[PDB]
């Protein structure tokens, strides 16, 4: 699919294009999910491992919380720029291919005449 | 193991897989292919049970042939021609042979039936590896070749696991084997949509590793082979029927759950791209997996099977803990579908 | 490949030796060596799906030089004539097939 | 040709000895080390075969890349052998 | 002679064929053998020497020296068994035939078997006046141009030595 | 030789029933042979000509099934004189689905088969009068 | 070459139909396992010969040298099961069912 | 059609002497005879058609043929000692015969003047500029299809976001 574009970085994570494009929020309901994710992964070690659920390992939920979304920003940033690429690419076909792409144009309701089918 | 065989060998199993993701001279792909064969055999017979000589002899004759078989394609490529790699020009006969040949080492359809033997006969812990450090491997040879093989035997592959795994399962009592057999069904769906849109096998492996990873650290945090054995996980080690019950049901496809993604996506792009008979018969027989799933469901967590005074002893004694990659993945995979956009 | 360990390290431990008109030892050129390059330089940066149609002369070349298999038939087609007509009496091979020969 | 002229009489010779000799006229034993010794040899007889164009190698412009192959072949071989030695391999 | 080739070729086939009805163990075994010379012969026959002989000392006497030998302690004596070895001669000796007729019915279809053109193909080219351009001084591109080759290769012996070691113990 | 089994779409339906029930009984036939083999392959049998029966036995009755259906098919469509209807195939299905049931001597498997395959069938002709693709190439 | 070719290649198919179909002995299997390895070596080295492509002769060899050690781990399998069930048969290996 | 040039056009004389005759003067050839030799060999090279080169062969033989003529004229009983002795050796070494060859070199130098090249000298490249146009498109290259076209500008934050499945994102 998108790999075999133009100037492909063949091992990198996050091209520097996408430096363009506006960076994640950090409070983006998304990343503040991974962290609601985390802190979760983090209570449910403790019980599985049985210590009492919230209040232990207070330094481990800091840890999930905070390394799920260490995660999302950085991984974020980048499903963000993939997604940007795809439209780069997407619009772009659209132009330089147009004849294919032709922009049709729609009758008012006026001309177009819609079967009535009666319900009755 | 001498420590230092342990590394040499589990260094091969590892270095398999990646010189073929590596690679992109077909020869070197197939050693790759080569050296996981021969890595694994010596972890399978550990415990050296009369069963474990079974299934490695088993697992290296189903994988020797398919490698030769392999070997031949590359061969005979060599010679329509010079390049040691499939081409556009590729005759169809030599692309074929490599489908069915990487389709039995994957153990996909038609050749499904060591997958479910080796998988009975190793321990659980190099049951995960057999099942999912070995499969990519070989997918990653087909998803590199995609755009050559054909459309109709992968459907037909597909189509045919998915049915054998779900009616293989449903009849399973053995868990080792109840996961084998899931393994072809899943497998069945990366496979389906490999002609058409190879990202979305690579989301329908990792989230099945996501899935069988954590689901195989549990049936060995008891070491329950039978359903029976994960039936006591109540009394054993209460805490984890919650997440054992989600993961399951997130192994088969309903909807709030992460594993709702892959097959949404996988139907999402075969409807795109008009396969609405195929899809259609594969999501319905997908849900005969969750049948046996549910049936799991109910002996271990929705009914509490009766235990023995014995266990009482085993609840006393502190139980060594689940890792922490059980958490970590059992979330990550029962409950990332607010964030499958991201995900795709 | 599927994971590009190799152009991101920059190594080259796989591709130098893929197609017939990599580097051959002592450079002794490989046979098909006119027609391979001919076929790869034509499809670099056209992508596959249009390296299959506008360039197949090179390919349908390429397929002839290696095979070589037009050739067996056309050159078998003349045994087979000159077969009926030997039969005839009609062809003698000329003793040029035994002539002089040549430093 | 020439070889296989010298080889038919050779055969010919052995069929000959066989034939007149036989015309004038007129369960389970089995050791690991065994098998173990047999699958050495061949580590080392494929080996012997990555070692066979070191001839020709010999003359590669390279030289510091072909000694430095060869030496690590032969060097992780004996390392084999070596741990063969450290385990009850060898010792029969 | 111009059938050299396509003969060594035939008899490859039988020698497979042999193998493949699985006469007993080591008489297989001969059969891999035989097969081996004669393929052998055939690398030998279109100009490779190194890459020929190579075969005979790494498998013909050096791996299946090795099959025969295990053939020796583990796989039994093929015993009451021994009887079929005479009709799988048959067979083999019928379907050598059978092929016989089969391929003169395939050559029947000019649209390859080049039955004129035998001889006329085992070789396609050579440096007529070229020195080293000899089968093995390419095997040697794996200490120097190629030795990813080697790497490879090396890890498995290596490797091996440990694989088969534990899974014997 | 593929030629052939495609000829039964060709001339229109209810149409040569001769042909269409020739092709729709080698079809099911096989299917029977193919099946036999898995069936001997696995779980395999006792004595070679038990097998041998095996494989007539399973190539019969899929060669029957495939003959009423291509037979009721062809035969509803004419005397229905519905060129295209899938019903007329419908019928042919539960058809196959029955006889099916009487080479196993179960009424119940044919009240299973009469549905189960006659829908299929059915389906079959709608797929074929709307133009639906199976195993269809990759077109994104 | 062009029949010579497919000499070999149907080698590779008779050695394909014996892989396939057991009978008793697994050696007889092993060593029709190496029938083929044999063929697609005769193969692989017989093209490389006559398209003068040197570069690629070390795979003939890389190809042995692998199947040596597929070999080797297949026979201690071997030697593995006769030493459970005092034979390679492969109908003693029928516990997983 | 092929085109291939015709008989009478391809009549020239050559040497026709010896392989051995043309080994123990080899040395000298390479020096007295290289200036046409090597532009028949750069034409060779640069224009793979040897049809195309053939005018330079024809000067090819016949440079060396006087070589041999002159060669004939002097110092010619030497020559006639020393490639006689370098026969008789199977792979006809230079080193078996070395009294012989110092006469005919020494007598080349008294005589002909020519030199014997000194090790080497004769494998160093050598530069030769000829006429003929530097064959343009050699291979006879078909015109390359052209590249697709690029996409161009810059990244905007995606449309509207990820539009999957009702994702407001
Ligand atoms: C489509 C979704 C459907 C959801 C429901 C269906 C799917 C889930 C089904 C789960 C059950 C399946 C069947 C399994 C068998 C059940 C019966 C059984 O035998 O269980 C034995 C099992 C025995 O365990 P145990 O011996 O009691 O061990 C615990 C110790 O006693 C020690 O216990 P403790 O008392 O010390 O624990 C105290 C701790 C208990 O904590 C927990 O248990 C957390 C569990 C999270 C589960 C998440 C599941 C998500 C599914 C999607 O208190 C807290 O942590 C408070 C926070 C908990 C929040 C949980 C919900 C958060 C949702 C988001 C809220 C809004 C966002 C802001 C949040 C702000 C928070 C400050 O019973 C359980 O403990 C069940 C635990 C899991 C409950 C999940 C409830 C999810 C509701 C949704
Ligand atoms: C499981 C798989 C394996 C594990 C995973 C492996 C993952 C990585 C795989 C890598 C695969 C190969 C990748 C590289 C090759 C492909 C890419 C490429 O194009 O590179 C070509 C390039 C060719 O060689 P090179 O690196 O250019 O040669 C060094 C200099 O350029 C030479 O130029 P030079 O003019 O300086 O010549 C040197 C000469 C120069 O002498 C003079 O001319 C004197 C006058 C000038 C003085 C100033 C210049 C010289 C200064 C001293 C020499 C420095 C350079 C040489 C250094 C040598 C040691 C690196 O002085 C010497 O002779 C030094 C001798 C040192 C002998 C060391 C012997 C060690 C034996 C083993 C001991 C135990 C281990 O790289 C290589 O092929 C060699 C490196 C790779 C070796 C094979 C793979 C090793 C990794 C696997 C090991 C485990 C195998 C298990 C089986
Ligand atoms: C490259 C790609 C290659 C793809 C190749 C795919 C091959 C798929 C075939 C099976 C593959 C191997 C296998 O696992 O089969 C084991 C299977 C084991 O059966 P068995 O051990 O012989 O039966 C034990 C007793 O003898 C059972 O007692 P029984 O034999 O008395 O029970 C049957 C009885 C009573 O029968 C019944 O009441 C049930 C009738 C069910 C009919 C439909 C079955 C297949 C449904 C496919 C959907 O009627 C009969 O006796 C036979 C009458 C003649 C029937 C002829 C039917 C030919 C069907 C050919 C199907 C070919 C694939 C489609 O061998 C087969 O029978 C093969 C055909 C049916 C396989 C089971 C259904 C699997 C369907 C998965 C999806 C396939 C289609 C979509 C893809
Ligand atoms: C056990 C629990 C589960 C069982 C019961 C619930 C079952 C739910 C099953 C759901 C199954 C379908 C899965 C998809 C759900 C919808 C996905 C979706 O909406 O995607 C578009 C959406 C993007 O648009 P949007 O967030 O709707 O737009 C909101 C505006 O941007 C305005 O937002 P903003 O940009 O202003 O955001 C800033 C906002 C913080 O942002 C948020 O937290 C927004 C949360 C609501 C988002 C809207 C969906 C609500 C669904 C309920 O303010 C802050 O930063 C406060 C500090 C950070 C939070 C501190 C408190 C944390 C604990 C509370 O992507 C997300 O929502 C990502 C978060 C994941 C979905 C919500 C959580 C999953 C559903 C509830 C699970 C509870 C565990
Ligand atoms: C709505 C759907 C309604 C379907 C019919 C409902 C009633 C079915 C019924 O009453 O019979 C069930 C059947 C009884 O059969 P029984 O008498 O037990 O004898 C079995 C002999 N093998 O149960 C059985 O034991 C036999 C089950 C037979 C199942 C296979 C029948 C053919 C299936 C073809 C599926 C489609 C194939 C082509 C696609
Ligand atoms: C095949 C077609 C698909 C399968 C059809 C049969 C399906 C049912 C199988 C039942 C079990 C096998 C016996 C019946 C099939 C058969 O022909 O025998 C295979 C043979 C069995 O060996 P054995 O252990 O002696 O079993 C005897 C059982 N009474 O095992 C062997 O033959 C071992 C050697 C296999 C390769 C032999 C040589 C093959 C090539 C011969 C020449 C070319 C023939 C071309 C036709």
């Amino acid at each position: 699919m998108m790999n075999g574009r133009p100037g492909h970085e063949p091992l990198k994570f996050l091209p520097d294009e996408a430096r363009s494009l506006p960076p994640p929020k950090l409070n983006d309901p998304r990343l503040v999910y991974m962290g609601l994710l985390g802190y979760c992964t983090g209570l449910m070690d403790n019980m599985l491992r049985m210590r009492p659920v919230m209040r232990a390992g207070l330094h481990r939920q800091l840890l999930f919380v905070t390394s799920f979304v260490f995660a999302g920003y950085f991984y974020l940033k980048r499903q963000n720029y993939l997604y940007a690429v795809k439209d780069h690419d997407m619009f772009g076909y659209i132009k330089l291919h147009p004849e294919d792409f032709p922009e049709k144009e729609k009758k008012t309701y006026a001309e177009i005449l819609e079967p009535f089918h009666p319900v009755r | 193991m001498n420590p230092i065989t342990l590394a040499i060998i589990y260094f091969t199993i590892f270095l398999g897989p990646v010189i073929t993701m590596s690679s992109t001279n077909l020869m070197l792909m197939w050693v790759g292919l080569e050296f996981s064969l021969l890595a694994i055999i010596p972890m399978l017979i550990n415990k050296k049970n009369p069963r474990s000589t079974e299934a490695a002899t088993k697992y290296f004759v189903t994988q020797a042939t398919a490698s030769m078989i392999i070997l031949l394609a590359i061969v005979l490529n060599y010679k329509q021609l010079g390049t040691w790699m499939f081409q556009q020009q590729t005759n169809g006969l030599i692309l074929n042979m490599t489908l069915m040949a990487l389709s039995m080492k994957l153990g996909l359809a038609p050749f499904h039936f060591w997958l479910p033997e080796v998988t009975q006969g190793i321990p659980l812990h190099m049951g995960l590896i057999l099942l999912t450090w070995q499969k990519i491997a070989p997918l990653s040879i087909l998803i590199q070749i995609y755009p050559l093989l054909n459309s109709t035997i992968i459907l037909m592959l597909a189509i045919t696991s998915i049915f054998m795994g779900a009616w293989g399962g449903l009849n399973q009592t053995q868990m080792r084997k109840i996961m084998a057999y899931s393994s072809i069904a899943h497998m069945g769906w990366m496979l389906a949509i490999l002609p058409y849109n190879p990202s979305l096998t690579l989301l329908n492996l990792m989230i099945y590793i996501i899935l069988t990873a954590p689901m195989f650290m549990a049936l060995m945090l008891n070491n329950s082979m039978t359903i029976n054995s994960i039936s006591l996980l109540w009394n054993k080690t209460p805490a984890m029927l919650t997440m054992i019950s989600l993961m399951l049901l997130s192994l088969g496809g309903l909807p709030p759950l992460t594993g709702f993604l892959p097959k949404w996506i996988i139907i999402t792009e075969l409807m795109k791209n008009n396969c609405l008979i195929m899809a259609t018969l594969m999501a319905m027989m997908a849900l005969l997996n969750l049948f046996f799933y549910t049936r799991l469901i109910y002996s271990t967590s929705l009914t509490m099977f009766p235990t023995n005074n014995n266990s009482k002893m085993m609840t006393h004694q502190t139980k060594t803990k689940p890792n922490l990659m059980f958490s970590t993945l059992a979330i990550m995979s029962t409950m990332t579908l607010p964030l499958a956009p991201q995900l795709i | 490949p599927f994971l590009d360990i190799q152009k991101k390290l920059g190594i080259s431990l796989d591709r130098h030796f893929m197609f017939l008109s990599a580097e051959q030892p002592y450079k002794n050129a490989a046979r098909c060596h006119a027609f391979e390059k001919e076929w790869i330089e034509c499809a670099h940066g056209i992508g596959g799906t249009r390296a299959k149609k506008e360039c197949k002369i090179e390919f349908d070349d390429f397929e002839e030089c290696l095979l070589r298999y037009k050739t067996m038939r056309r050159m078998h087609d003349i045994k087979k004539q000159r077969e009926k007509l030997m039969k005839e009496g009609k062809y003698t091979p000329p003793p040029h097939h035994s002539g002089r020969e040549e430093p | 040709m020439n070889l296989y002229t010298v080889i038919f009489i050779n055969i010919l010779l052995s069929l000959t000895l066989i034939l007149v000799a036989f015309w004038l006229p007129q369960r389970l034993p089995f050791s690991m080390k065994f098998f173990l010794v047999a699958i050495t040899f061949l580590l080392f007889d494929l080996e012997i075969a990555l070692l066979l164009p070191l001839p020709w190698a010999i003359q590669t412009i390279k030289t510091s890349t072909m000694m430095i192959m060869a030496f690590i072949l032969v060097t992780i071989l004996s390392l084999g052998l070596a741990y063969e030695w450290t385990q009850k391999g060898l010792e029969w | 002679m111009n059938n050299y080739i396509f003969v060594l070729s035939s008899l490859f086939l039988v020698g497979c064929l042999g193998l493949a009805l699985k006469p007993s163990p080591i008489y297989g075994g001969l059969g891999l053998i035989v097969s081996g010379f004669v393929g052998c012969l055939m690398v030998l026959g279109f100009g490779g020497s190194f890459l020929g002989l190579m075969v005979f000392l790494i498998y013909l006497g050096g791996m299946l020296v090795v099959f025969g030998y295990t053939t020796a302690m583990a796989t039994e004596e093929y015993p009451e068994t021994w009887g079929s070895n005479w009709l799988i001669l048959g067979f083999l000796v019928l379907g050598v035939i059978m092929e016989v007729f089969l391929i003169c019915v395939l050559n029947y279809y000019d649209e390859v078997i080049n039955l004129d053109g035998l001889g006329d193909w085992l070789m396609y080219e050579v440096d007529d006046v070229g020195v080293m351009l000899e089968g093995g001084i390419g095997v040697a591109a794996m200490y120097s141009c190629a030795t990813w080759m080697m790497v490879v290769a090396g890890w498995s012996l290596f490797a091996g030595i440990f694989i088969i070691i534990e899974i014997t113990r | 030789v593929k030629r052939f089994f495609e000829s039964y779409h060709e001339v229109p339906d209810g149409t040569q029933c001769h042909r269409k029930t020739y092709i729709t009984t080698a079809l099911g036939g096989i299917c029977g042979i193919i099946g036999s083999a898995y069936s001997v392959s696995l779980n395999p049998a006792d004595s070679t000509l038990e097998a041998v029966a095996r494989v007539g036995r399973y190539t019969f009755t899929a060669a029957a099934i495939g003959a009423m259906f291509g037979l009721t098919t062809c035969v509803s469509a004419q005397v229905r004189e519905k060129p295209d209807d899938p019903l007329n195939y419908f019928i042919g299905g539960c058809a196959g689905g029955l006889t099916l049931g009487a080479r196993t001597h179960s009424y119940g498997t044919a009240a299973m088969g009469c549905v189960y395959m006659g829908t299929a069938a059915a389906l079959f002709k709608i797929g074929k009068l709307e133009g639906w693709e199976l195993f269809p190439t990759p077109k994104v | 070459m062009p029949s010579t070719f497919f000499n070999l290649t149907m080698a590779f198919s008779l050695s394909l139909l014996g892989t396939l179909m057991f009978r008793s002995h697994l050696m007889s299997t092993l060593l029709c396992l190496e029938g083929m390895v044999l063929s697609l070596f005769i193969m692989t080295s017989v093209t490389s010969l006559n398209s003068n492509s040197m570069s690629s002769m070390p795979i003939p060899i890389t190809i042995l040298v692998f199947a040596a050690c597929e070999a080797a781990v297949g026979l201690a399998l071997l030697v593995k099961v006769s030493n459970t069930y005092g034979t390679d048969y492969v109908q003693n290996l029928n516990l997983l069912q | 059609i092929v085109e291939l040039p015709t008989l009478e056009e391809l009549k020239v004389e050559e040497v026709k002497v010896s392989s051995a005759v043309l080994k123990a003067a080899a040395h000298h050839y390479g020096a007295q005879c290289d200036k046409t030799n090597k532009e028949f060999m750069l034409c060779r090279w640069e224009e793979k058609d040897p049809r195309r080169c053939l005018k330079e062969g024809k000067l090819v033989n016949g440079c060396a043929l006087n070589f041999f003529r002159q060669i004939k004229s002097h110092c010619a009983e030497p020559f006639t000692e020393y490639w006689t002795c370098l026969d008789y050796s199977n792979m006809q070494l230079f080193r078996h015969c070395r009294q012989q060859q110092a006469k005919f070199d020494q007598c080349v130098l008294d005589k002909l003047g020519w030199v014997r090249p000194d090790l080497g000298q004769l494998s160093k490249v050598t530069k030769v500029k000829t006429d003929r146009p530097l064959p343009e498109n050699p291979y006879h290259s078909r015109a390359r299809p052209e590249p697709n076209p690029v996409i161009e500008g810059d990244l905007k934050p995606a449309k509207h976001g990820t539009r999957f499945f009702f994702w407001t994102v």
